[PDB]
C-alpha cells in the first residue's frame, strides 16, 4: 500500500 | 655481465677477439633490455628491472672501454 | 492435429519457474555426454576447449500424457517453455551454445514424464595445469557442472549407465597431448549458498614431446655440439675461438628466451628450463675453457660429450 | 501435489501486482543490501592493459516485504529468469572495462 501511491503516479505518467 | 669480464683475462694484443666479445656482450645487453621493455606497456619511467639492466649495461660498456683504454695506452 | 493439442494441454497451467517435485523430493537428473572433440589445450592460458553434446534427462509429472503417440520429439522451440535445470559449468572460463542455423537443442518427452534435453556446447574449461616437468607433463583435466541455485535437497545429479560416449579421437584438435581416458566423480561441495552435488569428468591427457624435440631440444643439442667443436679448432686462433664461443652462448640465450616464451608465466624451474640451463653451463664452460687456455683441450674433447650424454640419460629416464 | 499447487499460488500471488520500477520501501528508509563474494579465479593480471580478470560468485541479499510469504515452511529457489521480474540492486563495478 505504501508503494502503491508511487506506482499510481508512474502509471499516470506513462498513460497516454 | 660475468662473461663480459673474461675479456680481461684475454691477451691485450687480441683486438679482434676482445673487441668482438665486448661488442657482442653490450649489444646483447641492449637486446635484452629492449625485449623486456616491449612486453611491458609504454611506461614513461625507469623500473627496478630497468635500473638493473642499465647498471649491467654500464658495467659491460665499461669493460669494452677498458679494452679501448688499454689499446690506446699501448699503441696510441 | 493430435500433437498440438497435447502440447497445449501440457503447457496449460504450467509454472515454468518451479522445478519438478518442489517441496516434495529432490529432482534426480541423469546426465550423459558425447565428447565430440577436445580442442586445443592452451597450457599458456591454463585452459582447454571441449565440444560436447550434453544430455540431461529427468522426470516431470506435469509433462505426462497418455495417447497413441509414445514420444514428443521437438526442436529448440519448446526448450524455453518448460522447466530446464540451471546446469552451469564451474570451471568454464567461457562457454557458448551453437546457434547456426538454429539453436542446437533437442527435447523429447515420453508418456511417463521423461524429458531428455540435449544441446551442443563449446566449453572453454579451466584446467589447472601443473607443468613442473615440461614437456613431459601429464594432466587430469576436469569438467565440473552443477545446478547454480538449487541445493542438494532440491536438485540431485547422477551418471547414467553409459559413462561418457567419447567420440573418435583421430579428428580431435589435441596435438600436444594424447587422450588416455575418462573418469567420472560425483561429490557434494559445500558453499555459502548451500550444499550442491557436483559431477566432474576428468579427461586424462599425456603430452607428446616430438614437436618440442625438433623445436627446442634438437637446436640446443646442436648448439652444444657447436660449442664442442671449438676445442678442435686451433688454440692459436684467438678470434676464431672467441667468436665461436660468443656466438654459441648468445644464441643459447636467445633460444632460452624463446623456449621460455613458449611456456606461461610461472615461477618455478621446469624440465625444459633444466635442460637449457645445463646447455648454458656447457657453452659458458667451453668459452671459459678457452679463456683459461689462452691465459687441457683433449680432456675437454672427452669430458664435454660424455658429461652431456650422461646428463641426457639421467634427465630423459626421469 | 498439494505443495506444488500451493507454491504456484504463492509465487503467482507474490508476482501479481509487483512494480519492478520501485525499490523496496520506496519513499522510505534505504534498503540494506548485504553483499557476499566467493572468488573462483583471477585469470590474469596484465600490466600491458593495466587490468586483472576476476571470476566470482557475486551474491547479494536484501529484504523486500513485497516478496514475503509464510504459508510454506521452505525457501523457494526459482528460475534465473524470474530475476527479470523482480527488483534487483543496480550494482556496478566502477573499474570494469569488459565484463
Ligand atoms: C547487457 O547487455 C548485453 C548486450 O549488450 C546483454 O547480452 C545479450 O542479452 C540478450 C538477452 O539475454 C541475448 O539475446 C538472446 O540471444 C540468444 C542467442 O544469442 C546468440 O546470438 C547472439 C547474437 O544475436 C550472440 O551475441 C550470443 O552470444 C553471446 O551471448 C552468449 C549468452 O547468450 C554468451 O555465452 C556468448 O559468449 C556471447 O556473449 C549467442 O551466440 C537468443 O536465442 C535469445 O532469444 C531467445 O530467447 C528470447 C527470450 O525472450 C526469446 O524471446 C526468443 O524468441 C528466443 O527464444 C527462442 O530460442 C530459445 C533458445 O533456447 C528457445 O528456448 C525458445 O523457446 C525460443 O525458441 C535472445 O535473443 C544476447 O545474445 C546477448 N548478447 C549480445 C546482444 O551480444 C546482457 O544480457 C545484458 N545484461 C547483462 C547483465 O550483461
Ligand atoms: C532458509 O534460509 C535461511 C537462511 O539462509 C535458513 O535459516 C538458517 O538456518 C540455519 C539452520 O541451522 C541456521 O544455522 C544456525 O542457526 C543458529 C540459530 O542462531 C540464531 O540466533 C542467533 C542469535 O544471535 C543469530 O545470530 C543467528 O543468525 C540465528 O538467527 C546459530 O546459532 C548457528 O550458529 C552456528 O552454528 C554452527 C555450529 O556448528 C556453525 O557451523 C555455524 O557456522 C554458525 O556459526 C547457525 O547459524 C541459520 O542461523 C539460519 N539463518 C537465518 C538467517 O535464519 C533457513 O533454515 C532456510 N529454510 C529452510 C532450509 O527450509
Ligand atoms: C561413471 O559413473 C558411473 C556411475 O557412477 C560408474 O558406473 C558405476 O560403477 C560401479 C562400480 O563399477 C557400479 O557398481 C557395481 O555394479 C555392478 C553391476 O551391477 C555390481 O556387480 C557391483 O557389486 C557394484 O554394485 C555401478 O552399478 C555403476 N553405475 C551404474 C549406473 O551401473 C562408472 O564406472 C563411471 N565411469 C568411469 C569411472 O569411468
Ligand atoms: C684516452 C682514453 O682513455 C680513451 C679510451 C677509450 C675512449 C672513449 C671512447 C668513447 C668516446 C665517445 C665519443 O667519441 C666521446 C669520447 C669517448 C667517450 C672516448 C674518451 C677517451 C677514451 C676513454
Ligand atoms: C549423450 C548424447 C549422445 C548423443 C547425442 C547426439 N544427438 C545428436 C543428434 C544429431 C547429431 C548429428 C549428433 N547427435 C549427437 C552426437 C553424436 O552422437 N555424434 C556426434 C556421433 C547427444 C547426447
Ligand atoms: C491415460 O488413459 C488410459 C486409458 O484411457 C488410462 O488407463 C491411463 O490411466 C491414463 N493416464 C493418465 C490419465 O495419466
Ligand atoms: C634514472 C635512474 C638511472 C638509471 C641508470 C642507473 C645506473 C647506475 C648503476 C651504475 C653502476 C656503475
Ligand atoms: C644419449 C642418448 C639420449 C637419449 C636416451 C633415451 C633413453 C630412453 C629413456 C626412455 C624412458 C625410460
Ligand atoms: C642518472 C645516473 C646515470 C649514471 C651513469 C653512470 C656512468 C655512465
Ligand atoms: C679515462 C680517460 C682519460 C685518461 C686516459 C689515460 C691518460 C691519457
Ligand atoms: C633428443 C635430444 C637429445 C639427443 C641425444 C644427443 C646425445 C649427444
Ligand atoms: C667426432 C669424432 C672425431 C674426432 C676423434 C679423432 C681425433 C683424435
Ligand atoms: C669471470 C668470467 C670467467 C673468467 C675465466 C677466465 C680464465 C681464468
Ligand atoms: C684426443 C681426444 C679425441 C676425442 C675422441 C672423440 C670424443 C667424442
Amino acid at each position: 500500500d505504501n508503494t502503491t501511491v508511487f506506482t499510481r503516479i508512474l502509471d499516470r505518467l506513462l498513460d497516454g | 655481465t660475468i662473461l663480459s669480464w673474461v675479456s680481461f683475462w684475454i691477451n691485450y694484443d687480441a683486438s679482434a677477439a676482445r673487441v668482438a666479445l665486448g661488442i657482442t656482450t653490450v649489444l646483447t645487453m641492449t637486446t635484452i633490455n629492449t625485449h623486456l621493455r616491449e612486453t611491458l606497456p609504454k611506461i614513461p619511467y625507469v623500473k627496478a628491472i630497468d635500473m638493473y639492466l642499465m647498471g649491467c649495461f654500464v658495467f659491460v660498456f665499461m669493460a669494452l672501454l677498458e679494452y679501448a683504454l688499454v689499446n690506446y695506452i699501448f699503441f696510441g | 492435429g493430435d500433437v498440438t493439442v497435447i502440447l497445449n494441454n501440457l503447457l496449460e497451467g504450467y509454472d515454468n519457474k518451479l522445478r519438478p517435485d518442489i517441496g516434495v523430493k529432490p529432482t534426480l537428473i541423469h546426465t550423459d555426454m558425447y565428447v565430440n572433440s577436445i580442442g586445443p589445450v592452451n597450457a599458456i592460458n591454463m585452459e582447454y576447449t571441449i565440444d560436447i553434446f550434453f544430455a540431461q534427462t529427468w522426470y516431470d509429472r506435469r509433462l505426462k500424457f497418455n495417447s497413441t503417440i509414445k514420444v514428443l520429439r521437438l526442436n529448440s522451440n519448446m526448450v524455453g517453455k518448460i522447466w530446464i535445470p540451471d546446469t552451469f559449468f564451474r570451471n568454464s572460463k567461457k562457454a557458448d551454445a551453437h546457434w547456426i542455423t538454429t539453436p542446437n537443442r533437442m527435447l523429447r518427452i515420453w508418456n511417463d514424464g521423461r524429458v531428455l534435453y540435449t544441446l551442443r556446447l563449446t566449453i572453454d574449461a579451466e584446467c589447472q595445469l601443473q607443468l613442473h616437468n615440461f614437456p613431459m607433463d601429464e594432466h587430469s583435466c576436469p569438467l565440473e557442472f552443477s545446478s547454480y541455485g538449487y541445493p542438494r535437497e532440491e536438485i540431485v545429479y547422477q551418471w547414467k549407465r553409459s559413462s561418457v560416449e567419447v567420440g573418435d579421437t583421430r579428428s580431435w584438435r589435441l596435438y600436444q597431448f594424447s587422450f588416455v581416458g575418462l573418469r567420472n566423480t560425483t561429490e557434494v561441495v559445500k558453499t555459502t549458498s548451500g550444499d550442491y552435488v557436483v559431477m566432474s569428468v576428468y579427461f586424462d591427457l599425456s603430452r607428446r614431446m616430438g614437436y618440442f624435440t625438433i623445436q627446442t631440444y634438437i637446436p640446443c643439442t646442436l648448439i652444444v655440439v657447436l660449442s664442442w667443436v671449438s676445442f678442435w679448432i686451433n688454440k692459436d686462433a684467438v678470434p676464431a675461438r672467441t667468436s665461436l664461443g660468443i656466438t654459441t652462448v648468445l644464441t643459447m640465450t636467445t633460444l632460452s628466451t624463446i623456449a621460455r616464451k613458449s611456456l606461461p608465466k610461472v615461477s618455478y624451474v621446469t624440465a625444459m628450463d633444466l635442460f637449457v640451463s645445463v646447455c648454458f653451463i656447457f657453452v659458458f664452460s667451453a668459452l671459459v675453457e678457452y679463456g683459461t687456455l689462452h691465459y687441457m683441450d683433449s680432456y675437454a674433447r672427452i669430458f664435454f660429450p660424455t658429461a652431456f650424454c650422461l646428463f641426457n640419460l639421467v634427465y630423459w629416464v626421469s | 501435489p498439494s505443495n506444488m499447487s500451493l507454491v504456484k499460488e504463492t509465487v503467482d500471488r507474490l508476482l501479481k501486482g509487483y512494480d519492478i520500477r520501485l525499490r523496496p520501501d520506496f519513499g522510505g528508509p534505504p534498503v540494506a543490501v548485504g553483499m557476499n563474494i566467493d572468488i573462483a579465479s583471477i585469470d590474469m593480471v596484465s600490466e600491458v592493459n593495466m587490468d586483472y580478470t576476476l571470476t566470482m560468485y557475486f551474491q547479494q541479499a536484501w529484504r523486500d516485504k513485497r516478496l514475503s510469504y509464510n504459508v510454506i515452511p521452505l525457501n523457494l529457489t526459482l528460475d534465473n529468469r524470474v530475476a527479470d521480474q523482480l527488483w534487483v540492486p543496480d550494482t556496478y563495478f566502477l573499474n570494469d572495462k569488459k565484463s
